[PDB]
């Protein structure tokens, strides 16, 4: 049907980098949004990056402007969320899903990936 | 190709009453599996679809739902595309949040050329319809669009500041409606005016007192207000916005005709097969569905289709299938999109229970009959507000509905999306 896998790990020291990756099976990856969403333990969904089709518009979640940078690839289905200079307020789980944000979920979310910032 | 509105001659659909489970609604709102408590109750939904562009608005309140502090006011716009399986889905393209979430109430939406104008109300005293004798009266208008062209200026957030509202004989106007219509250079938002109760003209003769021996003849007069002893009555109608005239556009109000007049409630006017159809939510004694064809625009004449097979549930004081006047401002929003006008058929998500709102069902019904029903939830699932908008896929007809079902997986009333395919052939 539709498979969206979120790889990557956590348990990092405040201040550094992280190279997240995503997977896509089923729907066409070059024609859909496929944005990122963040879920903190105890909090709700927090949008962190939205990517459109072939680069025309990119919204970088002004709350965190220069810390994140999302990138898309139509040749190989993979959505990168390379993080730069992370902080302790980013300890949460990332999900690469169709649709920008809110409560709308196009397909099944999936397992996800855990990112921890401590020590 | 793509998602278009109802304009022309679509594929002929079944025109016979059948009950062999011909409808199969799917869900397009798979929510994240939240664990533990939620404390994120979602109230005040909004779903406006036009020309393949959809809008959404919801308020997240911490703790309870009636009395809870606001956290985030999300106003989103997006395109309507396919889900890879010939099923339409809502791809939201832009999301914005006002600075103060506890001041934005009762938004609207319309799409004229490339802007999804969201018309909300600014309130610093509470809720507009709840607090009417202390509300300022200022309105908020945001120009949301698709593909904001990041390498540009203010074409992602521009909030138009209304100069002044010119009311004919009203005091305060407020946009109360999910979706309106466009006519090139004139926007029409479904709204309601807070008219003075001591200056309203309604003779006590047009009241439907045919066979209402238990009812009282003086019930029609004291019914267009939120309370019997209220200073402001709700008069539904439209807000005309002329964005093509003057340096900065103005807003005027046009009231609904006196023909079958009721209290102001969340209304929606939508184009179909040509002309626009107007629906007013049954938040009054008239439990029957109130929708009809719009003849004129300036005086707002709307012929209401007398349908006596679909009603609205109440709170054990004004149940379904009730026609006589009764003082009860209790109801839920349950619209009905007109599919075909050669034979009057409308599809809407209603509640088949003459009790507390339960068991949402997608019903496609003709003038006086129930053609098709689809059960998308158990008889114990509770609902609060149902919005339904139909449109044209590649060649078929598909109806998207936002329903406030009780998500058993999260133990909270959560707005979920559903896509219903209109049966092409009965066989
Ligand atoms: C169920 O829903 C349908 C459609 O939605 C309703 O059908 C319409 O009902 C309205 C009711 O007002 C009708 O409007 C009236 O039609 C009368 C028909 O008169 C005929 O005969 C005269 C003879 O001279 C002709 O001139 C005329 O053209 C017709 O052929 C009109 O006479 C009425 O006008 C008079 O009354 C109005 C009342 O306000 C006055 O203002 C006028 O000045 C005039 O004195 C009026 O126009 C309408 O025609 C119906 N349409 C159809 C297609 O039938 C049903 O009524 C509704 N069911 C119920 C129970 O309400």
């Amino acid at each position: 049907e539709v498979q969206l896998v979120e790889s990557g790990g956590g348990l990092v020291q405040p201040g550094g980098s992280l190279r997240l990756s995503c997977a896509a099976s089923g729907f066409t990856f070059s024609s859909y949004a496929m944005s990122w969403v963040r879920q903190a333990p105890g909090k709700g969904l927090e949008w962190v990056s939205y990517i459109s089709s072939s680069s025309s518009y990119t919204n970088y979640a002004d709350s965190v402007k220069g810390r994140f940078t999302i990138s898309r690839d139509n040749s190989k289905n993979t959505l990168y969320l390379q993080m730069n200079s992370l902080r302790a307020e980013d300890t949460a789980s990332y999900y690469c899903a169709r649709g920008l944000a809110g409560v709308w979920g196009i397909d099944v979310w999936g397992q996800g990936t855990l990112v921890t910032v401590s020590s | 190709e793509g998602v278009s509105n109802l304009v022309g001659l679509p594929n002929n659909i079944c025109l016979q009453k059948t009950s062999n489970q011909i409808l199969k609604p799917k869900l397009i709102s798979y929510t994240l599996p939240v664990v533990g408590q939620s404390g994120t109750c979602i109230t005040d939904p909004l779903l406006a679809m036009d020309e393949g562009y959809f809008a959404y608005s919801h308020l997240e309140r911490i703790g309870s739902c009636s009395r809870g502090v606001s956290k985030q006011r999300i106003i989103g716009v997006g395109e309507v595309l396919d889900r890879g399986d010939e099923v339409p889905s809502l791809f939201m393209t832009n999301v914005w949040t006002p600075p103060n979430p506890n001041t934005v109430y009762h938004c609207s939406a319309v799409y004229n050329n490339e802007f999804y104008y969201v018309l909300c109300a600014v309130s610093t005293v509470g809720d507009p319809i709840l607090n009417s004798t202390y509300w300022s009266g200022s309105l908020m208008m945001t120009r949301l669009a698709v593909k904001p062209k990041s390498n540009g200026g203010g074409y992602n957030q521009h909030q138009l500041a209304l100069r002044s509202i010119e009311k004919g004989r009203y005091d305060k106007v407020m946009p109360y409606g999910p979706s309106g219509i466009k006519q090139g250079d004139t926007l029409y938002f479904p709204a309601v005016g807070f008219l003075v109760r001591t200056e309203f003209k309604y003779n006590d003769s047009n009241c439907p007192i045919t066979k209402c021996q238990y009812s009282k003849p003086e019930n029609c007069r004291l019914s267009m207000g939120i309370r019997p002893n209220s200073h402001y009555i709700l008069r539904s109608g439209l807000l005309k916005y002329n964005l093509s005239d003057g340096e900065n556009p103005k807003v005027v109000f046009i009231e609904i005709s006196d023909q079958r007049l009721s209290i102001g409630s969340p209304s929606k006017i939508y184009d179909s097969l040509g002309q626009p159809v107007f629906y007013q939510a049954s938040f009054s004694w008239d439990t029957m569905i109130k929708f009809g064809d719009v003849l004129t625009v300036n005086p707002l004449v709307v012929n209401w289709r007398n349908n006596t097979v679909i009603s609205r549930p109440g709170q054990s004081q004004c149940p379904r299938f009730n026609t006589c006047p009764e003082i009860c401002w209790e109801g839920v929003y349950n619209d009905a999109f007109l599919i075909d006008r050669i034979n009057w058929i409308s599809a809407g998500v209603f509640l088949d229970s003459n009790q507390t709102a339960e068991n949402p069902v997608f019903t496609v019904f003709k003038d006086n009959e129930i053609l098709y029903r689809a059960q998308l939830a158990s008889e114990d699932t509770n609902a609060q507000k149902t919005i339904t908008n139909c449109f044209l896929l590649k060649n078929k007809i598909w109806c998207i509905s936002l329903v406030e079902i009780y998500d058993t997986g999260d133990n909270v009333i959560r707005p979920k999306l559903f896509a219903v395919k209109i049966p092409e052939q009965c066989t």
